[PDB]
């Protein structure tokens, strides 16, 4: 068939009873779980490597706001309405600038790395709630709550002089729990695979002793 | 060597996630120290293989020498320069080609099928990974005539996925090479990689999964007898045997039937065994093998039945094969009841000289030629008696139809078989004719004979 | 709060706890030697007769299994159109009550096959036992929790593998060609649907390292179509997997699914269409004589 | 040599024809739907089409180009499917056990022949 | 004749390699030759000239540059458009100055583009800085310029976009591959034929 066409012609002691077959299938399973657990550990390790280093390279700092302002420009958010319905609405842009613990110089605040990447030109984005008036109201609400925060309390912040060279975050975007589960359950798979092999060999060898006893 | 090849491949896989060229401190980079040690060990293993080599020039041109020249010197240069380039490091994946050879050295791989499977897997995976690394290098560093401006940011795993899609001929088009060198490489790989995939993937899938379905051994059940059947096993032979053995006109016998044959049953025999799922078991083996005889638990079987090929081309060869089977079964267990079919009478005489062949204990050689010629001779004393005798053995139910035809009467007569059982103390002390006229229609039973042992139609004086 | 892990945990705990209990019973049976026809066989025989179609009740049970496998598959097909996780009232959800009853019947059929089994550990590792551990416990958990996750419910399609066996039990399939055709069709369809369900689960729930943000809204039938396009090697590219796990699954399926398609589709098409062109019989015409010719015809 | 010559000449000629047809559009469309395809781009497209990979990044867009593509798909795939395995079988027919023994000074050697299994 | 021992197999493999390097070098020379042909002719067809600025001005319109921030992060920022017009040595008529062929092709409507540095204010500051440095360059010094009346018919460049060194390496190393391939064949035949003379000598 689709492999070439026409394949170009044709181009190609046993004292234990039946229990032996079930026990050899149990060895197979336990070995396959050992391999699965190790392979999945490496697969998840390669997938988590870049996110985990990009997170580790960002240090904790103490921050204080230098200023809060609007740049007068506006941007599109997308608002949603069931099945696939979406349209766009404007929001006004705030910028916020902040004191920094590693560079001791100006940097622009970005609430989280998704906000930084969805609009790196701007400091905050409202959840899009239909009309422009509600976006502007929600930006003005956040703006007023940030503008009076002057040295009130040095809030902790996250920074990376190598890849966020003048940008600052309020949150870690890397959930430790999700990473923990991604490395724990492959380890559980491996441990269960070892115990299945061990109990199968323990049962198999005790069957011979219980046979020779008779 | 086996472990460190995989270690170096994993190190390359780690590095493939970083930028193409960078500065990194040897005294503070555990992966660069580990790579340094791994390449020291490969330099030593290279030196040993060079010393052991017969023709040096032949060795210098062996491809795992070439793989060391293209992977060991650049590690030394990197460790000296305190910098790394992700250049030809994908050639580390070619180290998997020697895995089968060093498994054969370790006395692990012996069978041709396993050796071929390991060779195919190693060649496929190493080719795939190496080609993926080369296309990753070429795509991430653009064309020199375009001033390296048309580079495509492709990850190593993205290139691996693209190569798999291209090899299988699926060609999604979501990921593809865009540089001129990348496409030029894609064109040459399409010629070789598709022929490799189309050839190796079916052959690997054939090599795997070669499992014996009918393995294992019978498990005896306490309180229930079992029977081992061997010799000429085929769909019609088993179907005819099971119709007579399991007929509803016998009493409630629960004797299990175990078949031993060296040919895997076809789909119609497997369906026949599924229709008898609780009374028939089959196990694939040779009756001449004591291991198989122990598997079918022939040491505890009530008897062993050996069917014969009545329509064979060579009656002498069939008789010889049956004689060998009887010899093997008796050699494994002298005290096993053996029922067998023998085509000729001189071969039956040959067989009865076996030291373990005990006709008193119940060894019956059913000679076909003898019994058929005897039945023909009894038809010369009374015509129809061969039909009369043959119908007394085959188990048959009553069949009745509304038509008044000779067939109705014939079938009514055919419904009777010959049986054997012990008879009441209420009939002890009487004459044989008297108990016959008593049994005939009151009990509805006819007696031909009784247990000076076997007496055919006793006189009135007994 | 989400509960996806409770359904999955109930299946894993069922499969591995049973496997460990069997292996511990074996171990401790032989370890008792350190410190030092029955009714069991009669019930094992009765269960084996019921499992086969040797009695009217056994035939009824086998037909019920055949019908309820398709019923459960259709229930999964209905649910595949809804959101991935949701809250739904058991006392007011006819499909959840029907699924509850279907899984009760499958639990009973599992219990009968366990009693009839010769080697328990061999039975625990038979794949239609595995299909029951991965499909029965999560229905019980859902009916208890008054919530559902569309998790491993695509494994219901693996129930089609036993169709040929239970047709052979019912004395329906006798010829080798028909048996082979049914086997090939069952294996092809079950493999296709199961693989489609798994890729549907993996595409609709994104990568954990990407924080489940790169999920692709793919319907089950869209995934079925994508799998067919991929198996046949057409590769349109209109629909394809985008998540890392989806592509990793696609790579492993391309090795197996193309070899299955390339092997099974020609063989199925050869098995069908084996009709005799020259059948039938001559129809005599009144007033006209006819002559029959035989022997050496060339 | 015959297979290689026929394969390469067929490939290059077909690529040139599809290059001519794609760069000069359809007369009923007044030559306005022409696609600026280079000769090497057409060669790559033909290879992708012959092997049945079908990326879709490059494809014919004119009516004459597609009409040519349809007729080439019938012939070019049968040529590729037949010739590429046969060429790859013809190459690589090397004898693994060739060469000759090299005697070692001070060490004796024994030649064994006949029934070897 | 077969008086040579095992060394014959290594030497025939050495001939193979030397021949493969000869073929590789020639094939790669043709491959690189076809790839460099259009860039090298588009470069050769552009003549050197002496230029002087006629005027420097803004067209009032603005355009997007893209600014970058790690992994894949990018957004866009405006820059104001300057145009610059220049005296020409082949057409002796108006042409528009474009700093290099990539600037000409990324925005042919405009004469310069700033490297995008986040905010619009820094782009406008950097354009005003370049503009002021170009506006007072009136006949100060006839700066050399590159022109092509056949494909840049009223457009002028300050630089060659074709690096001679990159082209030199693209044709040198395939030649080195070919020369090495010849020397390997020659030394292999020289060794093979001297082995026969050293055998016959005994
Ligand atoms: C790279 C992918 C290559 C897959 C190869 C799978 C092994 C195939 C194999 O025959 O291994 C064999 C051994 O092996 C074992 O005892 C453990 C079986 C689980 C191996 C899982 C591999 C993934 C599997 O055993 P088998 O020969 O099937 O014997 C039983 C019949
Ligand atoms: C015989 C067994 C063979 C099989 C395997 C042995 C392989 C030996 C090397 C293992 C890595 C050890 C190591 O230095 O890790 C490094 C992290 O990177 C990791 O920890 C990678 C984790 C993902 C899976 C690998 C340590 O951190 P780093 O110094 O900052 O990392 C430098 C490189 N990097 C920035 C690209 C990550
Ligand atoms: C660590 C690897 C251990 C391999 C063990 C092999 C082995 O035991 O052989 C067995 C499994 O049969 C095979 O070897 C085939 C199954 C696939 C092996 C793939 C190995 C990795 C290949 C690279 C993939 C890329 C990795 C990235 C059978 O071998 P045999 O010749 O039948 O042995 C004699 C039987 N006896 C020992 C029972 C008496
Ligand atoms: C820059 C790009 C570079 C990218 C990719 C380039 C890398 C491609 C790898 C090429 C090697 C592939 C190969 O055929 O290895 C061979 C090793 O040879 C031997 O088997 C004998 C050696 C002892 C094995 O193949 P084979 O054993 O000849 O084939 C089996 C069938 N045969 C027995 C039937 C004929
Ligand atoms: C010992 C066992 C060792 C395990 C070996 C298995 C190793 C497999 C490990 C795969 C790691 C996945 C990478 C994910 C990733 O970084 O995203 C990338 C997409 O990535 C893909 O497109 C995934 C494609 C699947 C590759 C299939 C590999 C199978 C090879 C089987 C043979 C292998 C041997 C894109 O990344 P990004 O976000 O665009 O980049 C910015 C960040
Ligand atoms: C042995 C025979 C085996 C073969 C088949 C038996 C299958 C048994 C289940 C049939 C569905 C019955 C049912 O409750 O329907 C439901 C509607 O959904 C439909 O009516 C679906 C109609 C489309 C075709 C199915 C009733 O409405 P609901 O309670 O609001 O639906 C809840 C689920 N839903 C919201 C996802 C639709
Ligand atoms: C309900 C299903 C009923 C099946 C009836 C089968 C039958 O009668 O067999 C016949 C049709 O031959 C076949 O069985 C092959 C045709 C395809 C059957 C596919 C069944 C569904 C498979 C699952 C697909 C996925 C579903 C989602 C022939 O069988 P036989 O062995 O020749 O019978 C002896 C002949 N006699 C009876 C005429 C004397
Ligand atoms: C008993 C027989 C039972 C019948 C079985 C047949 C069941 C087939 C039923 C298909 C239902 C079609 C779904 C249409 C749909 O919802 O639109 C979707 C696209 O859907 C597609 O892309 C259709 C792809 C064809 C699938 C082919 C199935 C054949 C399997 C044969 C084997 C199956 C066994 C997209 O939907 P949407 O609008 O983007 O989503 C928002 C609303
Ligand atoms: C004696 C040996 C002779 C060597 C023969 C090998 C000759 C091969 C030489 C290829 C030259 C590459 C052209 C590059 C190019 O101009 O860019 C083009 C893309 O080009 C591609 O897409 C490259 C596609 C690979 C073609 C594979 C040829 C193999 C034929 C093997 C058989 C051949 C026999 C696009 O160009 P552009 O920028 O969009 O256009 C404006 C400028
Ligand atoms: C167009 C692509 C076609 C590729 C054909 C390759 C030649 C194949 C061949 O058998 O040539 C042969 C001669 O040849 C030599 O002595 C030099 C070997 C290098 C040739 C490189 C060709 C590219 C290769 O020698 P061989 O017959 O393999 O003899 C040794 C075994
Ligand atoms: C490692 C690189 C840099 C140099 C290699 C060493 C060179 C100079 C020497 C050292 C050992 C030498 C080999 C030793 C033994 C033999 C066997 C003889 O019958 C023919 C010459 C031959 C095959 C020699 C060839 C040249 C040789 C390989
Ligand atoms: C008898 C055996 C097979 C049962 C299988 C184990 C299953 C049923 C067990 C394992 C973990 C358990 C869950 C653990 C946590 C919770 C959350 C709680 O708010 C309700 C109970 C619930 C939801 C449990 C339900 C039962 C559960 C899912
Ligand atoms: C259902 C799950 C959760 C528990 C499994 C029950 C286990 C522990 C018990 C119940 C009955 C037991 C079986 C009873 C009879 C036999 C036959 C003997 O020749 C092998 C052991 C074997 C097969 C026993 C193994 C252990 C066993 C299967
Ligand atoms: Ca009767
Ligand atoms: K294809
Ligand atoms: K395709
Ligand atoms: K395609
Ligand atoms: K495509
Ligand atoms: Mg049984």
């Amino acid at each position: 068939f689709i492999w070439t066409s026409g394949r170009t012609s044709s181009s190609y002691r046993k004292t234990v009873t039946a229990l032996k077959a079930g026990e050899d299938k149990s060895i197979r399973l336990g070995l396959f779980l050992i391999i699965s657990g190790v392979v999945s550990l490496f697969i998840f390790g390669f997938c988590w490597l870049s996110p985990a280093l990009q997170d580790l390279q960002a240090t904790e700092a103490n921050c204080t706001v230098l200023s809060v302002q609007q740049i007068g420009e506006v941007f599109e958010c997308t608002f949603t309405c069931g099945a696939d319905c979406r349209g766009t609405s404007q929001y006004p842009c705030v910028q916020v600038y902040v004191n920094n613990s590693e560079s001791n110089s100006r940097a622009l605040l970005h609430s989280d790395e998704h906000q930084l990447l969805t609009n790196p030109k701007c400091s905050y984005i409202p959840p899009c709630k239909r009309e422009n008036q509600k976006n502007l109201e929600s930006v003005m609400n956040w703006q007023q709550y940030w503008k009076d925060e002057i040295g009130s309390q040095p809030f902790t912040c996250y920074f990376n002089q190598h890849q966020r060279p003048d940008d600052v975050l309020l949150h870690r975007t890397h959930d430790e729990i999700v990473l923990l589960h991604c490395f724990l359950w492959p380890l559980v798979t491996f441990v269960v695979g070892v115990l299945i092999v061990v109990l199968t060999i323990c049962a198999k060898s005790l069957a011979v002793k219980a046979e020779a006893m008779k | 060597v086996f472990a460190l090849s995989i270690g170096a491949l994993v190190i390359y896989f780690i590095d493939s996630s970083n930028p193409i060229e960078s500065c990194q401190n040897f005294y503070k980079d555990f992966t660069l120290q580990i790579d340094m040690a791994f390449n020291v060990f490969f330099l030593l293993y290279f030196g040993l293989r060079f010393i052991a080599a017969n023709d040096k020039l032949w060795f210098w041109l062996e491809v795992n020498s070439v793989v060391d020249f293209f992977t060991v010197p650049p590690v030394f240069v990197s460790v000296y320069l305190n910098r790394s380039w992700l250049g030809l490091r994908f050639l580390r994946a070619l180290r998997l080609i020697q895995f089968s050879e060093i498994l054969q050295f370790l006395n692990i791989l012996k069978t041709s099928n396993s050796i071929k499977l390991v060779n195919l897997l190693s060649i496929f995976i190493s080719t795939w990974l190496t080609a993926a690394g080369f296309i990753h290098l070429v795509e991430n560093s653009g064309d020199p005539w375009e001033n390296f401006q048309n580079n495509q940011a492709l990850t190593y795993w993205e290139c691996v996925y693209l190569l798999m899609v291209t090899m299988s001929t699926v060609g999604y088009g979501d990921v593809y090479a865009k540089t001129t060198l990348g496409r030029l490489f894609m064109v040459f790989f399409i010629l070789g990689g598709l022929a490799m995939f189309a050839s190796y993937v079916p052959e690997i899938i054939e090599l795997i999964g070669n499992r014996k379905k009918y393995g294992g051994s019978y498990s005896a059940v306490s309180g229930r007898k079992h029977i081992v059947v061997c010799g000429h096993i085929t769909l019609e032979s088993v179907s005819n045997f099971l119709k007579d053995f399991l007929h509803k006109d016998r009493d409630d016998v629960n004797v299990e039937i175990v078949f031993l044959h060296n040919i895997s049953p076809n789909l119609e025999l497997e369906a026949l065994f599924k229709r008898h799922f609780t009374q028939v078991e089959f196990y694939q083996g040779s009756v001449l093998n004591p291991h198989d005889l122990a598997r079918v638990k022939i040491e505890s079987a009530d008897a062993c039945l050996i069917l014969a090929n009545k329509y064979c081309a060579d009656p002498d060869a069939e008789d010889a094969s049956n004689i060998m089977r009887v010899i093997s079964i008796k050699n494994y267990h002298p005290k096993i009841r053996i029922i067998t079919q023998m085509l000729q009478y001189h071969n039956k005489a040959h067989l009865l000289n076996i030291p373990s062949w005990n006709w008193k204990e119940g060894d019956d050689a059913i000679c076909l030629a003898e019994l058929k010629l005897g039945f023909i001779a009894q038809s010369c004393l009374a015509q129809g008696l061969s039909t009369m005798l043959a119908n007394l053995f085959s188990m048959r139910s009553f069949i009745k139809i509304e038509e008044d035809t000779w067939q109705k009467y014939y079938l009514e007569g055919v419904s009777n078989e010959m049986y054997t059982e012990y008879l009441s103390s209420a009939f002890v002390g009487l004459s044989f004719p008297t108990v016959c006229e008593l049994c005939f229609v009151k009990l509805k039973l006819l007696m031909i004979a009784i247990e000076s042992r076997i007496l055919i139609n006793p006189g009135n004086h007994l | 709060q989400r509960m996806w892990w409770a359904f999955l945990a109930s299946s894993m705990v069922t499969f591995f706890g049973g496997l460990f209990i069997i292996l511990l019973w074996r171990t401790l049976k032989y370890l008792w030697t350190v410190c030092c026809v029955g009714w069991m066989t009669s019930v094992k025989d009765w269960a084996g007769v019921m499992i086969s179609a040797q009695t009217l009740t056994g035939r009824v049970l086998v037909v019920l299994v055949f019908a309820l496998s398709i019923g459960a598959l259709v229930i999964y097909f209905i649910d595949s159109s809804n959101p991935i996780e949701s809250c739904q009232n058991f006392y007011k959800d006819f499909t959840l009550q029907i699924d509850m009853a279907f899984n009760v019947f499958f639990l009973l059929y599992f219990g009968l096959r366990f009693i009839a089994a010769n080697d328990k550990l061999w039975f625990w590792l038979e794949v239609n036992s595995v299909v029951d551990f991965f499909t029965v416990p999560p229905v019980f958990v859902s009916v208890y929790l008054n919530r559902s996750w569309l998790g491993l419910r695509f494994l219901r399609a693996l129930r089609l593998i036993q169709f040929s066996e239970i047709l052979q039990f019912l004395n329906i399939l006798k010829t080798s060609n028909s048996i082979k055709l049914v086997n090939l069709l069952s294996i092809f369809i079950s493999t296709w649907l199961t693989a489609a369900g798994f890729i549907h689960l993996v595409e609709n729930s994104g990568d954990p390292w990407e924080n489940f943000q790169n999920n692709q809204a793919l319907t089950y039938w869209e995934c079925v179509y994508l799998l067919m396009v991929t198996m046949s090697t057409v590769g349109y590219g209109d629909v394809y997997a985008k998540t890392t796990l989806g592509r990793l699954f696609m790579v492993f399926f391309i090795l197996g699914g193309l070899a299955m398609f390339a092997s099974y589709v020609p063989e199925i098409i050869e098995l069908i269409g084996n009709r005799k062109k020259y059948g039938g019989s001559y129809s005599a015409v009144s007033g006209r004589k006819h002559i029959v010719v035989c022997g050496h015809i060339t």
